[PDB]
RNA sequence: ACGACUUUUUUGCCUCAGGGUGCUGUAAACAUGAAAGUAAACUUUACGAUCUGUUGAGGCUUAUCCCUAGUGGUAAAGUGU
RNA sequence: ACAUCUCCCUAGUGCAGAUCUUGGUGGAAGUAGCAACUAUUCAAAUGAGAACUUUGAAGACUGAAGUGGAGAAGGGUUUCUU
RNA sequence: AUACUGACGUGCAAAUCGUUCAUUUCAAUCACGUUUAGGGGCGAAAGACUAAUCGAAAAGCCUAUUAGCUGGUUAUUUUCGA
RNA sequence: UGUAGGAGACCGAUAGCAAACAAGUACCGUGAGGGAAAGAUGAAAUAGUACUCAGGAAUGAGCAAUUAAAUAGUACCUGAAA
């Protein structure tokens, strides 16, 4: 089903695939979306969100 | 329809079998011995439970778990299992 | 041509085919035989394995590199709650074998025996033995007297009372002893005499006897031909696998000749040892009955933390030299010797001077869980 | 191997827990303790491998260990004669 | 659509086989076998039906000499939406 | 491509797999373009190689080549018969 | 040989032109080239399976229905043997 978007919304952004966060609730809502300009307001909106890099850090070294 | 207690050893039943099937049988495990007890075909092992089990890795699931069984109708009979977190396993005993 | 070397064939030929047992309970194959100038008595006994300790033992055997100083040896425990004795069996001497006459049963028989003859006690409705053992004592005795009559060997019928044990089993292990001795009169008086009482080993055995121990084998079930008989294994460059006989039988005869073995069933065979000597008699009511004359100390013969696989020891017990067939939990025949034993062995009087109770899970530091409590001191 | 066999089905049995027995080797935690020294205050304050104390501790111990009328459990009722 | 034994002309005229040819079909048999490439689990959705569709949560692996980007030859609409 | 004469050997492959191993600034390796063609080419030479085909490639024809040799070589009854 | 006629004591769909059919086609080969299989409902589909019931769907059944005939149902003539 949603696959369409998720890689829209992998463009969108500018980031991995790996990296994105569909609410897994209202999902009817996404899946309504179908265009770039339908992902920008869901990302306006609080739908789909950026999730953080696996953090990391060199305070060790 | 009833409530209960228990503390499953997960690590007599897992004994046997291999590092790579491990955790997976200790999820497979919980799954037979609440439907065992609780009379049903159906259990639904929450999200919580399955994190709790997985947390040390494949390698070795912990030792005890404290779970709550819940009977629930709405065949139609079923339960949930639900993960209660503890200080110490000591000196706990089934309840109801 | 001729094999290039000549070794004795691997394994006897003597026990096969080394297919499964078809009992669990062993089977005397055959008594001891009737010396009429003896008193009537029994000649067999039946017993559970409850596991192995060492014991220590002075020699007196002159002449030897051993000679005077204590030895260390390998020793069994096997529990022996006192035999129920149930039913008086005759049979008769024909040229097509011993035919059973008739068989006289006690008036009451308990439900550790009754369970016996069923598979499903829970599920059935216990309505087995209750009428026949009703029947009045003058048929009971026209019985006894067609046997007294007739019969040239009489037998007793015997069983364990499992629930003066700690194994799991309530259905009790019936078992056949013959009587050997007088008259054919004496015979049955003794078993009529005996009859719905308990019979314990006290009265079957003595001090220092040397018995045979029948028993079936521990399992391991099918197993490669290497282990279950012993062949050596193949070099390691071999194509096809190492360890596996590398000839079945030559071209001719045609056909694979028997004698080779082959891979199968390894355990649970039948196994008749022979000439084991008793080391000790214990006695249940006794709280001296591990104790010696060297040690002094009040304490049980189970072993420190329980008996592997087997607990607790709780009645009367025989401690018997060495080893004998299979597994813990397993049931034990004991036989009298086939002929009275004449050997300097069979002569000799045993002052043992030492049992070991310590633990057999691990490696044991005390005698007794008292001996540790004092050795460490207060803990937490 | 699968069958098969051995069992038990409420004075049982499973289940945890306590006790027993071992196995490992002394947990985390805290100390205006010890510690090679080090640095910086107008004796006191910093860092510190490691060590000692509370500590024969902590952890594990039937899944094919032992004991316990200790806890809570103990369904299906089918099929053949 | 078929005979012709009334007589007789005529022939690519009669098969068990050729490791025959061609087409079909069994026993072997519900068997050999479906083994590389570290390994998956829980919940939700869709649906007649979900171990291997989708989503979330975990746990994992590839580990910049990559199952990552680009490109060449060859392929050729394999692309995308429905 | 050395060794394991290891895995596989009705293969994962009509030469694959694992481990071991030889090779690395030169008589070095690769790409693409280009040159040489069948009693011919090419060969740091094995009769090697020239598209799974080599002590004479592949394709079609002369050609249904030819074979003192192998296999096969089809209804009945009746008579004489090596 | 190309094309047009006319013929037959010729073949009858494994035959006869390789080819009665969308055949020098599909397919295979780097290429020269190699190169198939596969005809038949019924008088009439301007008679090609209406309708109900059980099915998610395929399908099935019917007291329902085209036909002279559907055990002629688009694998459609007949329908042998294994």
């Amino acid at each position: 089903s949603l696959t369409l978007q998720k890689r829209l919304a992998a463009s969108v952004l500018k980031c991995g695939k790996n990296k994105i966060w569909m609410d897994p609730n209202e999902i009817s809502e996404i899946s309504l979306a179908n265009s770039r300009f339908s992902i920008r307001k869901l990302y306006k909106e609080g739908l789909i969100l950026k999730k953080p890099q696996k953090v990391h850090s060199r305070a060790r070294v | 329809p009833v409530t209960k207690f228990i503390t499953i050893n997960l690590s007599k039943l897992t004994h046997k079998v291999c590092y790579k099937r491990k955790a997976p049988r200790a999820i497979k495990e919980i799954r037979s011995i609440a439907g065992k007890l609780m009379h049903t075909k159906d259990v639904r092992l929450d999200v919580k439970l399955n994190k709790f089990i997985w947390s040390k890795g494949v390698r070795n699931p912990p030792k005890r778990v404290r779970v709550k069984l819940e009977r629930k109708r709405n065949e139609k009979m079923y339960t949930i299992v639900e993960h209660v977190m503890v200080d110490s396993y000591k000196g706990l005993v089934n309840e109801c | 041509s001729h094999r290039k070397f000549e070794r004795p064939r691997h394994g006897s030929l003597g026990f096969l085919p080394r297919k499964r047992c078809k009992r669990l309970r062993g089977k005397i194959r055959s008594f001891p035989k009737d010396d009429k100038e003896k008193p009537p008595h029994f000649t067999a006994f039946m017993g559970y394995k409850a596991g192995m300790t060492h014991i220590v033992r002075e020699v007196d055997k002159p002449g030897s590199k051993l000679h005077k100083k204590e030895i260390v040896e390998a020793c069994t425990i096997i529990e022996c709650a006192p035999m129920v004795v149930v039913g008086i069996v005759g049979y008769r001497e024909t040229p097509k074998g011993l035919r059973i006459l008739s068989t006289v049963w006690a008036n009451h028989v308990s439900d550790e025996f009754r369970r016996r003859y069923y598979k499903n006690w829970y599920k059935s409705e216990k309505k087995a033995f209750t009428k026949s053992l009703n029947v009045p004592e003058a048929t009971k005795n026209c019985l006894l007297k067609r046997i007294e009559k007739y019969c040239t060997v009489l037998r007793a019928i015997c069983h364990t009372q499992p629930s003066k044990t700690p194994l799991r089993m309530k259905k009790a292990h019936i078992m056949e002893v013959q009587i050997n001795g007088g008259s054919m009169k004496e015979k049955l008086e003794f078993v009529k005499e005996m009859l719905e009482k308990n019979l314990p080993v006290s009265t079957v055995f003595n001090p220092n006897e040397m018995i045979d121990v029948i028993s079936v084998t521990k399992g391991h079930g099918t197993k490669g031909v290497v282990s279950r008989y012993g062949v050596k294994r193949l070099p390691r460059k071999t194509h096809r696998g190492l360890r596996k006989v590398a000839c079945i039988g030559a071209w001719h005869p045609a056909r694979v000749q028997f004698q080779i073995p082959r891979h199968g069933q390894k355990g649970y065979f039948h196994r008749t040892e022979r000439n084991k000597k008793i080391y000790r008699i214990g006695l249940k009511t006794d709280k001296n009955s591990a104790s010696t004359d060297a040690d002094i100390t009040e304490k049980k013969i189970t072993p420190m933390g329980g008996f592997p696989h087997y607990g607790v020891v709780n009645e009367d017990f025989l401690l018997l030299k060495g080893c004998v067939a299979g597994t813990k939990k397993r049931p034990i025949t004991l036989r009298k010797n086939i002929v009275p034993q004449v050997s300097r062995d069979a002569l000799a009087q045993v002052s043992l001077k030492f049992i070991d109770t310590s633990s057999k899970i691990g490696h044991g530091r005390f005698q007794t869980s008292e001996e540790k409590v004092k050795y460490y001191g207060p803990l937490k």
